[PDB]
């Protein structure tokens, strides 16, 4: 499965994605690119694309234009910013179709970086209350924190 | 580089491999190449060429050709080695000799080409050991087993996680065998800058914190023909003011004479450019040295501070122009009111100062005193600032001559001589 992290990473968006792989944080500079790693599980093997949504790299993506298979969304539960902003993005995504190939979390990370919103909140917010032809659980993290992750993942393989 | 190319050569009119260092063009440079190397030009034989100041280096191994190439000189058998060396590299290399097994060793045989020679240097020994530094390696690996399973121990636990959740001479011999005046018209072929600046701070008391005093004389010289010079230095000065010499000017013969000269005569001095031949310094806390000395005695009437300040001239010698004494003034109180003066003043509201100026400060006339009153403290009064340029240097030196090394003729010269303030405050 092709699973996408996105946003602008080098806020810790990539530190979110450090701590998962090496247990680590972002040291890197703010990573615009792919990151990639595998992880293995039900041995779907999830490669990751932490990228950007820095300028070129949120505008060009088309070749990962393919068909999706996992989605983390790694939140700044300090922003609350770019989000609606975001839904009207987003959209897009969900004028694709390829965009319907997965049963997903949302990532809300950065909590203890200083707050967050109503779970409902956000969920309106980035437009996410409206889905369902994919599953729409909902799942926070923080990036010094998150668990239970696995409980939204866990079904969302097993889709 | 030394070669621009090099590219492994069998009989065919065709060289068997290649790779070019820098591109640009096309093949066509090698294209051309490759013909004329087929072709051999008839020629007989001979395992070097070199037609057209290009060298065209080759070594006949078999039916086979290795070829490099180059068009200035070089030292000859380091070259040879090198041919014969892929003479002995090969059957390591790409295995054997057939094209075929090169064909599918070719990623490694370009790779030997740069891994031998980064751009015509020899770089070393040992083909086993040159297979060692890449794609052979050791590092990667040390730090991969750590870290791997660094990670994974992370990954481990993240499972459950988841889970859950002499000689040279003879040689030598035989072969040996306020502007100043700007421009140079108004200035002699011999001209002198003699400036001065002073630092001082003394507290209101009249104690004199700090002095310092700098100077030197900068000496320039229009024609050549006033080149080997010396100057004559007279000094009057009491001070005990600090004097050095330039470190191409005889110490000695101005310490003795006090004429300023190069140390070798013969040499003659820079022309159309500044030297400063001699530099002077004083600093010291006695109070007995300062210029000019001011007194600020602000006072208090019930409402309404009077505030009367002199000023005395020490040093009979100067004769001090434009000379501004500016004083702060409290704000929002209004403009001050002048009671007896001696010289001039100007208000600045905007500044918030006083400036007191003048009368010309002689030898004559050493003294004046200026009266105003303001609402304020007296605090608000300092620190003052004095300001003025002089015509003559404090210290007592002059340069009353200029003669010629040779003949000592006198010779014409102009003067330019200011003393500036770079800080004069009474604190």
């Amino acid at each position: 499965m092709r699973i996408l992290m996105v946003g602008l990473d080098g806020a810790g968006k990539t530190t979110v994605l450090y701590k998962l792989k090496l247990g680590e944080v972002i040291t890197t500079i703010p990573t615009i690119g792919f990151n990639v790693e595998t992880v293995q599980y039900k041995n779907i093997s999830f490669t990751v694309w932490d990228v950007g949504g820095q300028d070129r790299i949120r505008s060009l993506w088309r070749h990962y234009y393919r068909n999706t298979e996992g989605v983390i969304f790694v939140v700044d539960s300090n922003d609350r910013s770019r989000i609606g902003e975001a839904r009207e993005v987003m959209q897009r995504m969900l004028n694709e179709d390829e965009l319907r190939n997965a049963a997903w979390l949302v990532f809300a990370n950065k909590q203890d970086l200083p707050e967050a919103m109503s779970a409902a909140e956000i969920t309106e917010k980035l437009g996410l209350h409206s889905i369902r032809n994919r599953p729409w659980f909902i799942q926070a993290t923080c990036a010094t924190s998150g668990e239970g992750l696995y409980e939204g993942l866990e079904w969302l393989s097993n889709s | 580089m030394v070669l621009l190319a090099a590219a492994v050569c069998t009989k065919a009119g065709k060289a068997i491999v290649s790779r070019q260092f820098v591109e640009m063009t096309r093949t066509r440079i090698e294209g051309l190449l490759a013909a004329f190397p087929k072709l051999m030009n008839t020629g007989k034989q001979h395992t070097f060429v070199e037609t057209e100041s290009v060298r065209y280096v080759y070594q006949p191994m078999e039916k086979l050709y290795m070829v490099l190439i180059t068009t200035k000189n070089s030292n000859i058998l380091e070259d040879l080695e090198t041919l014969r060396l892929f003479s002995r590299v090969i059957p390591e290399y790409c295995r054997a000799l057939e094209e075929n097994e090169i064909s599918e060793h070719c990623f490694d045989l370009i790779f030997a080409f740069d891994e031998i020679v980064a751009l015509g240097y020899r770089e070393n020994v040992n083909l086993a050991q040159i297979r060692t530094f890449t794609e052979m390696d050791s590092h990667e690996e040390k730090v991969f087993r750590a870290v791997r399973e660094t990670q994974e121990r992370e990954a481990k636990a993240e499972m459950r996680r988841k889970a859950k959740e002499k000689e040279v001479d003879n040689f030598v011999d035989k072969l040996k065998s306020t502007k100043v005046h700007a421009p140079p018209i108004n200035m002699e072929s011999v001209h002198m800058k003699i400036e001065e600046k002073i630092t001082l701070t003394c507290g209101r008391d009249g104690g004199l914190q700090n002095m310092e005093l700098h100077g030197m004389i900068m000496l320039r010289i229009s024609d050549d023909k006033f080149g080997r010079i010396r100057l004559h230095v007279e000094n009057e000065d009491k001070k005990g003011v600090q004097l050095q010499t330039h470190p191409n000017v005889d110490k000695k013969l101005f310490t003795a004479e006090s004429l300023i000269g190069l140390k070798n005569p013969e040499k003659s001095f820079p022309v159309n450019s500044d030297v400063g031949v001699l530099k002077w310094r004083l600093q010291t806390t006695e109070e007995s040295f300062i210029p000019l000395t001011i007194n600020c005695w602000p006072s208090e009437s019930g409402n309404g501070c009077d505030v009367n300040i002199e000023y005395e001239l020490q040093e009979d010698n100067l004769e001090l122009n434009d000379v501004v004494i500016t004083i702060p003034l409290p704000s929002g109180v209004g403009a001050p009111v002048i009671g007896e003066i001696d010289g001039e003043y100007r208000h600045d509201s905007r500044r918030n100062t006083l400036e007191w100026c003048l009368p010309v400060i002689d030898a004559k006339n050493k003294s004046g005193s200026l009266e105003f009153s303001i609402p304020g403290q007296p605090n608000d009064f300092f620190p003052v600032q004095v300001s003025f340029i002089s015509k003559k240097n404090y210290c007592n030196i002059q340069v009353t001559k200029v003669t010629q090394v040779d003949g000592n003729s006198p010779v014409r010269f102009s003067t330019e001589t200011t003393f500036l303030v770079d800080k004069y405050e009474i604190l």
